[PDB]
């Protein structure tokens, strides 16, 4: 938790093993999650700029 | 060889009787002759029967349609071979399984040819590469054998339909892909023409 | 003449090289005739190098005060500004062409060398003017032609122009830019000084050559090598290496948007390199187009041969 | 000269030559079978094959777990482009044979595509 | 006969108006030096990308004349082939042209030696009178046909067009004008698609040349030979090349690598247009 | 190994030096992680200019 290594404690044999994920699993999923937030934030920005065209500002408070 | 095939077909049609029986053993013993389709369909070898003459007719059929395990099962009824006739039969066994399946596993050739390791099993295959007989590649990960070029055993009188069928899909198959590539060029060129016109007429009206 | 310059004449080359009229006045060459078939070979060899500089060699003859550019071939040298004296690599090609031409009754020798200057337009820097003076005294005559491959795409203008550097003892003290083009704000101060070392020539065009006729007989047997595509595995290190340089450009764009080049009193002139976000977009798309270009050569191979199977 | 086995220098060049040819023909052979084919012990067939890989004169690797040395014969992507170039090379050699045996059939087959 | 239009080819010929200046340059020079209107022999050059034929310029032929035939100097042409093969390999060579008029039977014997070099040559004849609509030029193709049992090589006229390439027209107009050219469209996408479009047209012709060869040996045209059947049986048996589990696990892995990089590059192009719209909307419409 | 001279990993529980010849890539996947982090912070800057 504190270090930057990646080890696995095997209590069945008292041997510090190692079980890491694939390099393509942590890369394709991380890029796909960022691509979904990129399209969601870009489409949400058009909704904020849409009300700023027909002279509609902040009127909630 | 190719020049020796036109000499054995001329001597068999000129003589017959006891001279034809001695010509069969000379063809299988002399190397270079890998085809046996033009000599089996002839009427000279069909007249050999009753005794040792019938053994030469059955041996010619096993060298064209049979394989290696088909010869060891009836070795007592067929005449023995030498150091050159036995090695030539192993070359025809490799090209026999390639006509049915594209890839042949190593476990199949280890049982038919009766080996113990892979190099000794492939030792009889690499000898046909320099003689322009068997051409292909060796696979180690999948433990298979992808035979690309091989001999057609006989004159190919039954599997000749696959030759025209494979060439028809290569000629007619190119027309379907050509229609997709030509359509992609027209779509890409039309997108560049529409983008150049919509980017110049919208910038000229800013000054007015 | 008019009809004699279109063909190869042996009497024309025997009355010029034997007397050498260029030893009297260095301003003898006025026009330059470049073949239309050889122009496509010069714009294609420089376009394959991209942002790098390449050099080649041209072959032809002479006919008075006008040079003739017949055939031209490429050279494996990496330009001339990077490697000093780039004419040493062309010595093996010249020794095999002159010996094969004198036996058939041809006096065609060297005519000039062409290169490429992508970025700072088509001109001669301080390095090209020093090496050309040492080659004109040994392998005469020579002519320097610059081709800009990265300028005919955006502007759409075919940049072409031949120049000739004056030797020692004939440079004019004051001469304006004869062929002025576009120069970025970096090396524009050297254009007004180095322009007096050379001069532009009125380029012409004609149809002749000979190299553009024997390439069809070779394609009848060399067509098995033209299909050797699959660019995804050739320059695989250049595609991955370009992503490392993109991260440095993206980090500079974050500081550009944070500080801003529009301050009070002095705007649109604060930072040195402006529009970092617009320039980083084309760099990111370069790694995408080059990556999908190598895949198109592989998918087209799996649709013509892999879709055949067997019964 | 006395070069370990035998009484000549050729006793060492033959062993080194057979290992290079086996890297492109033999798939994977054990250490006990490779020594019996060369009349050499198993302790000598491993030291000679290991010196050829370090110097960069022989492909393949040696596995010390089961004692089975494997040879590299190219696979994966480099084998895909080799079969395509070898297939297109057969059409180039076949085109030269058709025009040589019957040059009239070459011009007739070309006009059939333009008519369709 | 000598002219009957046998098989009309469906190929498109992109003829250029610059091919007539080279023909007239060789006819006036040959007449002024000999004092008689003879027949000149040249060569048609250009570029062939499969179905489309582009004829840019032309050049005279460097051959001799003995008795009544034309011997192509193959000794000098093959000498420079070994040195010109390590630089480029583009720009094909078409056929040849001549100056005369009506088709003569003497030109049939000369066109027979041309087919031994290229598998698809072309014929051209310049006529002083009118014939077509624009320039008085016409392109012919070598079409063999039997006439009362005798097979003769006839010709077939075709209808040529203009420039069929945007990347090529910008280079041709800058050659004849010798001045300047207008800024248009360079078509960068079309310059890269010619490597794959011409590859299919080149492969479609090689299969057609070998399809009728094996089919003739099975029907009744080519005699039954055991050597031809044994040499073409395993030729098509290798198809498809590498289509097992080893190539299936590698083709899908390479597609996913470049597929993920395309998503990270597509979102960068959208951010470029988004920055130009935000800066133009937060100033005029917005004031904070 | 720490001096960037000998590649692989040491396994004391098996007395075998591991050297995976067909291991996972590390030259191309290391660039996609940096491109994702740079594009994530860039989207937060272009969206903050429009309230």
């Amino acid at each position: 938790l504190e270090g930057l290594i990646s080890a696995r404690v095997d209590s069945h044999s008292k041997i510090l093993y190692a079980r890491d994920v694939d390099q393509r699993s942590t890369t394709f999923e991380k890029s796909l999650l960022m691509g979904k937030e990129f399209q969601r934030r870009a489409k949400a920005m058009m909704l904020r700029a849409a009300v700023l065209r027909n002279q509609i500002h902040v009127k909630s408070p | 060889s190719s020049n020796l095939l036109e000499q054995f077909i001329l001597l068999a049609k000129g003589t017959s009787g006891s001279a034809l029986t001695a010509l069969i053993s000379q063809v299988l013993e002399a190397p270079g002759v890998y085809v046996f389709g033009e000599l089996l369909e002839l009427a000279n070898v069909q007249e050999l029967a009753e005794g040792a003459n019938a053994a030469y007719l059955q041996l010619l059929n096993l060298f064209a349609y049979g394989t290696y395990p088909d010869y060891i099962a009836n070795k007592e009824s067929l005449p023995e071979l030498s150091t050159a006739q036995q090695n030539k039969l192993k070359h025809l066994t490799i090209v026999s399984l390639a006509s049915r399946m594209k890839c042949i596993p190593y476990s199949v050739l280890l049982k038919d040819l009766e080996m113990r390791n892979l190099r000794e099993l492939e030792d009889l295959i690499i000898e046909a590469v320099y003689t322009d007989i068997i051409q292909g590649k060796l696979d180690q990960r999948n433990q298979l054998l992808e035979v690309d070029f091989c001999i057609g055993r006989d004159i190919r009188k039954k599997d000749i339909n696959n030759i025209v069928k494979t060439l028809h899909e290569w000629c007619d198959g190119c027309e379907a892909v050509l229609l997709g590539i030509e359509q992609q060029v027209l779509r890409a060129n039309q997108y560049k023409e529409n983008h150049n016109r919509t980017q110049q007429q919208v910038e000229a009206e800013v000054t007015n | 003449s008019i009809d004699e310059i279109y063909k190869y004449d042996k009497k024309q080359q025997q009355e010029i090289l034997a007397a050498k009229p260029w030893t009297k006045d260095h301003h003898y060459f006025k026009y330059c005739k470049i073949s239309a078939l050889a122009l496509l070979k010069m714009v294609m060899h420089a376009r394959s190098g991209g942002n790098l500089e390449v050099m080649g060699l041209m072959l032809g003859k002479v006919d008075g005060e006008t040079m003739i550019i017949m055939d031209s071939f490429a050279l494996p040298v990496e330009g001339t500004e990077t490697r000093v004296n780039a004419q040493a690599a062309a010595y093996e090609y010249m020794a095999a062409y002159i010996e094969n031409a004198k036996q058939v009754g041809r006096l065609e020798n060297a005519i000039g060398w062409y290169h490429s200057h992508p970025g700072y337009g088509c001109w001669l820097s301080g390095i090209d003017v020093s090496t050309q003076m040492l080659n004109q005294q040994f392998q005469e005559p020579f002519v320097a032609v610059v081709i800009d491959p990265t300028r005919t795409i955006s502007a759409g203008k075919v940049n072409l122009g031949a120049f000739r550097t004056y030797p020692k003892g004939y440079k004019p003290p004051d001469e304006g830019p004869s062929e002025y083009q576009t120069i970025p704000l970096n090396k524009i101060e050297d254009f007004g000084v180095h322009c007096k070392q050379y001069y532009a020539l009125e380029v012409s065009y004609f149809k002749s050559s000979l190299d553009r006729k024997l390439l069809e007989l070779l394609w009848n047997k060399y067509w098995v090598n033209t299909l050797s595509s699959s660019s995804l595995l050739t320059n695989a290190d250049y595609t991955t290496g370009q992503v490392f340089d993109l991260s440095e450009k993206l980090e500079q764009s974050e500081a550009q948007l944070g500080r801003g080049s529009f301050m009070l009193g002095l705007e649109t002139h604060d930072r040195k390199s402006e529009d970092k976000l617009a320039k980083a977009t084309r760099d990111s798309c370069k790694t995408t187009i080059e990556a999908i270009h190598g895949l198109m050569s592989q998918v087209i191979k799996d649709k013509l041969f892999n879709q055949i199977n067997i019964s | 000269a006395t070069t370990a086995d035998g009484s000549s220098i050729l006793d060492r060049a033959v062993i080194e030559h057979n290992l290079l040819s086996a890297s492109k023909l033999y798939n994977n052979i054990t250490f006990e079978e490779l020594g019996a084919l060369l009349e050499i012990p198993a302790a000598k067939a491993e030291k000679i094959a290991s010196q050829m890989i370090t110097e960069g004169r022989m492909n393949g690797f040696i596995d010390q777990i089961d004692g089975i040395v494997h040879f590299e014969t190219r696979e994966a992507l480099p084998t895909w482009d080799k079969q395509i170039q070898s297939l297109c090379f057969q059409v180039n050699n076949l085109l030269e044979k058709i025009s040589q045996t019957a040059p009239e059939w070459t011009a007739q087959a070309m006009e059939a595509q333009m008519a369709q | 006969s000598v002219m009957a239009c046998g098989v009309t080819g469906s190929v498109s010929v992109a003829l250029h108006p610059l091919v007539i200046l080279n023909i007239s340059d060789h006819w006036i020079r040959m007449r002024s030096q000999e004092g008689r209107p003879v027949q000149v022999i040249g060569a048609l050059i250009g570029k062939q990308e499969g179905r489309n034929i582009e004829v840019m310029n032309s050049f005279e032929l460097l051959s001799h004349t003995v008795e009544e035939k034309i011997i192509i100097d193959k000794e000098y042409y093959y000498t420079k082939e070994e040195q010109f093969k390590q630089v480029f390999k583009e720009l094909e060579f078409l056929g040849w042209y001549t100056t005369g008029g009506p088709p003569d039977p003497s030109d049939i014997h000369v066109h027979k030696q041309v087919c031994e070099i290229i598998e698809s040559p072309l014929f051209l004849k310049l006529n002083p009178m009118t014939k077509h609509t624009d320039l008085p030029v016409s392109v012919f193709e070598s079409v063999i046909d039997i006439i009362n049992g005798e097979a003769t090589m006839l010709f077939a006229e075709l209808t040529y067009t203009l420039a069929t390439e945007e990347a090529e027209r910008i280079g041709v107009d800058h050659v004849a004008r010798m001045t300047a050219t207008g800024s248009g469209e360079n078509s960068t996408v079309a310059e890269h698609l010619i490597a794959q479009h011409s590859a299919i047209k080149m492969l479609h012709s090689r299969v057609k040349l070998i399809l009728e060869y094996v089919k003739a040996s099975e029907a009744g045209e080519v005699p039954f030979n055991h050597e031809i059947l044994r040499e073409a049986y395993a030729l098509c048996h290798c198809l498809p090349v590498l289509s097992t589990d080893k190539f299936k696990t590698d083709f899908y892995d390479q597609c996913n690598d470049v597929g993920l990089m395309a998503y990270l590059g597509t979102i960068t192009k959208t951010c470029n247009t988004m920055n130009q719209f935000v800066n133009k909307f937060n100033v005029l419409y917005d004031r904070q | 190994i720490l001096d960037n001279t000998i590649h692989g990993r040491i396994d004391q529980v098996n007395q075998l030096l591991e050297l995976d010849h067909q291991k996972r890539g590390g030259a191309r996947y290391t660039a996609l992680d940096k491109w994702t982090n740079q594009l994530n912070s860039l989207n937060q800057a272009v969206v903050s200019k429009l309230a």
